[PDB]
Order: C-alpha cells, then structure tokens, then sequence
C-alpha cells in the first residue's frame, strides 16, 4: 500500500509510509482481533489432551499480540528507511 | 479479468462454491482419522514356542 | 490443529477485500455496488496474489 | 426360527455381498445428480432452468 | 456484491462506540508511526535487542 502510494502521488517517505499505516490499521486489527478471539479457546481449553491445546494457544496468541503491537509499527518505519537507502544508492 | 467475471456471475461463482464443499464433504468422509502421523518403524514379530 | 488456525487465514483475506469494497462505496458516489467490486478487486489483486 | 441357539447363520457369494452393503451408491447416484443440476445452473445463469 | 447495501446508516450505539475507540486508536497510532518515523536509530537498536 505505502508502493502504491508512492506511485499515485509524489508523497515524500514519511507521508507515504504514515497514510499507508492508517489506511491498513483497520484490516489488520480486524484480522487480529478475529482470530485472537479464534485461539482463545485454544489457551482456555481444558479437557482431554489441554496440556497440548495449551501449549499451542499460547505460543500463538503471545506471537500474535506481539506481532500487533510491535510489528505494525515497526514495518512503516523499515519502509522509510529501506526508500531513504535507495535515495543513498541514486546520489 | 478472471475476477471481474465471476462478479458477472453469481451463479457461476455459488456453483464453485457448493461444488468445492460437497467435494469436502466426501474427503472428509473418506479420510482416515489418526492421533498423530505414524512416525514409528513397521514391525513385523516372529513368535516360537518350545 | 492446523485448520482451527487457519480459520484465521480464510477471514483475513475476505476481510481485507470486503473493508476495501466498502471503502470504495462509501468515500465514492454515484458507484454501483459491482463496479465497487471490480474497482477494489483491480486495486487489491496483485497483493493477495502474492 | 427352525434353528436351536448352536446354530449360527452365514452368508456367501452375492447374498452375502448384499447384505454387508454399505449402501454408498445411492448417495453416491443423487450427489452425482446434485452436480448435474449445479453445472446445469451454472451455464444457464439461473436457479430454475 | 449480491449480499451489501450500498452506505450503510443508522449504527447502533455500542458499535458506533467501538468505532469511535477505533477512530481514537488509529489517531494514536498515527502519533506513534509518526514517533516512530521521526527517530529512526533508537528503534532499530530496540529491534536489535529484541
């Protein structure tokens, strides 16, 4: 999305990458939430075979939280700098 | 395009849709079910009696 | 197990499609709902190709 | 009803392959069916023809 | 396409107050991408920790 923008308009990097961030916030905590709540099941499970259930449940819900809070965040910032070195690379 | 015409046809689109669940309703009928992939080496026992 | 964590793949994809449609009908008027369709398909496809 | 209790009934050949039929072909028959109704649909852009 | 009304209206309240906690969320998520464009170094060394 943050390419496309770049390529609609001449929005310098910052702009692109931030408007690209907003405008995928919404899809991406959608998907977050939806299957948050689809392996909380798995974490709370109990009953034959929980200690498994458990064991999966928690490694994903921990990956996933992670993931949306840090790595939303962090891939804007990774696009800046990965356009500002192509900018370095053209010089 | 490919996309576009199935928008031009919904029926053609829902017809997809029942045939790829009724194809799952008999995989899953015929599917064998397991605990865990066995991983474990085939045996073969020889028995004697003396 | 791999199934009941892929019920989370099968929703994102929809998910992001549908979000894109309504964005298209509610920023845009005068947009039929299927031209919405084709609009937000022609925009998106190259990403969920990928 | 003739036999006592040590009497114990069996089955060969094709009486016997009539009775541990599973019955599977019927429902393989109306599916079959099924599908010939929904590519009829298909072309025809319609739910009724 | 066969399944959406074109500019949904009239929400009801508790999903319009889940709406506005999204509004809210993405304007500080906008301030936080911002925060995190702004300084670049600081953020990549916490990547390298992590």
């Amino acid at each position: 999305f943050a390419m496309e923008e770049r390529l609609k308009k001449g929005k310098s990097i910052f702009e692109a990458a931030i408007n690209a961030a907003k405008l995928r916030f919404r899809p991406i905590i959608m998907t977050s939430l939806a299957f948050t709540f689809g392996v909380l099941p798995m974490i709370f499970a109990t009953g034959a075979g929980s200690a498994s259930r458990h064991s999966l449940g928690t490694g994903l819900i921990g990956g996933m939280i992670a993931a949306s809070t840090l790595a939303i965040f962090f891939v804007p910032l990774f696009f800046y700098l990965l356009e500002n070195f192509n900018e370095w690379l053209d010089k | 395009m490919f996309s576009k015409f199935f928008i031009e046809r919904p029926i053609f689109a829902s017809v997809v849709a029942i045939i790829i669940s009724i194809a799952g309703i008999i995989g899953l009928a015929n599917l064998p079910v397991e605990q865990y992939p066995s991983l474990t080496p085939p045996t073969v026992q020889v028995s004697a009696t003396y | 197990f791999a199934l009941v964590l892929a019920i989370g793949i099968v929703v994102d994809d929809a998910i992001i499609v549908v979000e894109n449609i309504d964005r298209i009908l509610h920023e845009d008027s005068n947009i039929s709902v299927k031209d919405a369709a084709i609009k937000a398909m022609n925009e998106v496809s190259s990403p969920v190709i990928s | 009803q003739s036999l006592g209790d040590e009497y114990s009934i069996a089955w060969s050949g094709s009486a016997y392959q009539e009775v541990s039929s599973k019955g599977a072909g019927a429902y393989a028959f109306v599916l079959g069916m099924i599908f010939v109704f929904l590519i009829l649909a298909a072309q025809y852009e319609r739910w009724l023809m | 396409a066969l399944f959406l009304t074109r500019n949904e209206s009239k929400p009801f309240y508790f999903i319009q107050k889940f709406n506005d906690f999204f509004d809210w969320s993405t304007s500080v998520f906008s301030s936080g991408v911002a925060y995190i464009l702004k300084r670049t170094i600081r953020f990549v060394l916490v990547f390298c920790i992590m």
